[PDB]
């Protein structure tokens, strides 16, 4: 009757129960196993007698047995919910590959057994979360970001584009532009605070270079933050400079344009009579576009790259962490959900082919 | 499928559905024209030439499940009409010109609105 959300993220799992306003289950999308297995934080706990991979990289599954560890954990250890009594609704990345939608309803089906499931897609779950049928969605989680339009419900296949640039990076690259100060942050748990450091002090300006020089005039730029050992860190332009990043990937060593060039590039791949409804409808989506600023950053940016007669509006919910879950709880709470749904039987005779 | 879609666009004229709880509920006929500030609808146009329009209305109060749950709406309303219907997005006090029109005595809102499902 009550059908589970389970959102597969890189960094982390959101599951839930349809009808609820967010996940109440969000862990890390990591496993351990020794020198059995374990998953998110427990994982985390035990860094010294496991092995630790990511078993979705870029919004990919990749180790599927990994990744059948991470959903029996999301199911038994977290929900408390038997698979085999319940429909779930999956979430998959944009442009995920037939193969791997196939395995993971394979998965569902026959290892878990579950009666019913619907895959959907990320970004649209998002723009439904929004309260829309028509836009772009910039989604940038952990490990992968991606820029997709969407016309009268549906992704627009030809336009979506992928941008390995993501919320790991920037927090990798906070590790490594604190050498400046003297901090060698370089372990798997120093990681995890240097990306709470980025999550509780970074910031991105809204003109780079004109922040670097009024941060330079002062010490306002300077705020602090308090490490798990009692011990007090001082960050400054690095607090915009990191994030600035999702704007110049250089600054990473990469070639790759960045996100506001990366979303004009993709509204310009739609149809010139539908573009006025995507650049009047950018709607953000994922924990790395949570940076104070972004959104008038990204006006500005998009507004210099757009025609001079678009009408740019970014729109920035402050749900927006979890909007691909809220959206796949709203979905699969609707009477009209039973019918979308594939069953088990469907499944058994048809093959996973089905899901498409 | 849904009981209220086998209703839609057989006839030229005005349906009003308001989003309550997950689900899609007409609005009393004496009712059209009148938006709870709280809620959101789902209205179909329908015009003998049969032609569809689609609006999907948020009040400035109305909760996420029900902004998305209208959204939603829309698309599998559209679709079961075979995509024929144009889809629109009316914001309360910046409605089209066309959506003002369905209403002789114009828009009017009141204050409220049905619960939140979430
Ligand atoms: N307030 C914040 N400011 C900046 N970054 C944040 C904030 N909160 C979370 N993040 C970052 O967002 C990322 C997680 O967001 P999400 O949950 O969207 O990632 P995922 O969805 O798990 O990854 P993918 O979607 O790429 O598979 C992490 O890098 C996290 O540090
Ligand atoms: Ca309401
Ligand atoms: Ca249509
Ligand atoms: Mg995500």
């Amino acid at each position: 009757v009550q059908a589970l959300v389970v959102d597969n993220g890189s960094g982390n799992v959101k599951a839930g129960v349809a009808g609820d306003d967010a996940p109440r289950s969000v862990f890390p999308s990591i496993v351990g196993r020794p020198k059995d297995a374990f998953v998110g934080d427990e994982a985390q706990t035990k860094r010294g007698i496991l092995t630790l991979k990511y078993p979705i990289e870029h919004g990919i599954v990749t180790n599927w047995d990994d990744m059948e560890k991470i959903w029996h954990h999301t199911f038994y250890n977290e929900l408390r919910a038997a698979p085999e009594e319940h429909p779930v609704l999956l979430t998959e990345a944009p442009l995920n590959p037939k193969a791997n939608r196939e395995r993971m309803t394979q998965i569902m089906f026959e290892s878990f057994n579950v009666p019913a499931m619907y895959v959907a897609i990320q970004a649209v779950l998002s723009l439904y979360s929004s309260g829309r049928t028509t836009g772009i969605v910039l989604d940038s989680g952990d490990g992968v970001s991606h820029t997709v339009p969407i016309y009268e419900g549906y992704a627009l296949p030809h336009a979506i584009m992928r941008l390995d640039l993501a919320g790991r990076d920037l927090t990798e690259y906070l590790m490594k532009i604190l050498h400046e100060r003297g901090y060698g942050f370089s372990t798997s748990a120093e990681k995890e605070i240097v990306r709470d450091i980025k999550e509780k002090l970074c910031y991105i300006a809204l003109n780079f270079d004109e922040e670097m020089k009024t941060s330079e005039q002062s010490s306002d730029i300077e705020k602090s933050y308090e490490l798990p050992d009692g011990n007090i860190i001082t960050v400054g332009n690095e607090r915009f400079r990191c994030p600035e990043a999702l704007f110049q990937p250089s600054f990473l060593g990469k070639e790759a344009a960045g996100i506001h060039t990366t979303t004009f590039n993709s509204i310009k791949k739609c149809d010139v009579d539908i573009r006025k409804d995507l650049y009047g409808n950018i709607v953000l989506s994922g924990g790395t576009t949570m940076y104070e600023g972004i959104g008038e950053r990204l006006t500005r940016d998009i507004t210099t790259l757009a025609p001079s007669t678009m009408k740019i509006k970014v729109v920035a919910p402050p749900e927006r962490k979890y909007s691909v879950w809220i959206g796949g709880s709203i979905l699969s709470s609707l009477s009209t959900f039973q019918q979308m749904w594939i069953t088990k039987e469907e499944y058994d005779e048809s093959g996973p082919s089905i899901v498409h | 499928e849904h009981p209220e879609f086998l209703k839609a666009g057989k006839e030229p004229g005005l349906q009003i559905w308001r989003v309550e709880k997950f689900d899609l509920v007409p609005v009393p006929p004496n009712l059209y024209g009148d938006f709870f500030t709280g809620d959101a609808y789902v209205i179909l146009k329908t015009v003998q030439l049969l032609q569809y329009d689609l609006h999907y209305w948020l009040g400035n109060e109305c909760s996420q499940d029900e902004s998305g749950a209208a959204a939603i709406f829309t698309v599998q309303l559209d679709d079961y009409l075979n995509g024929r219907a144009v889809q629109h997005r009316e914001v309360q006090g910046f409605e089209s010109s066309t959506f003002s029109g369905y209403f002789k005595s114009g828009l009017k809102y009141k204050k409220g609105g049905v619960a939140s499902g979430f």
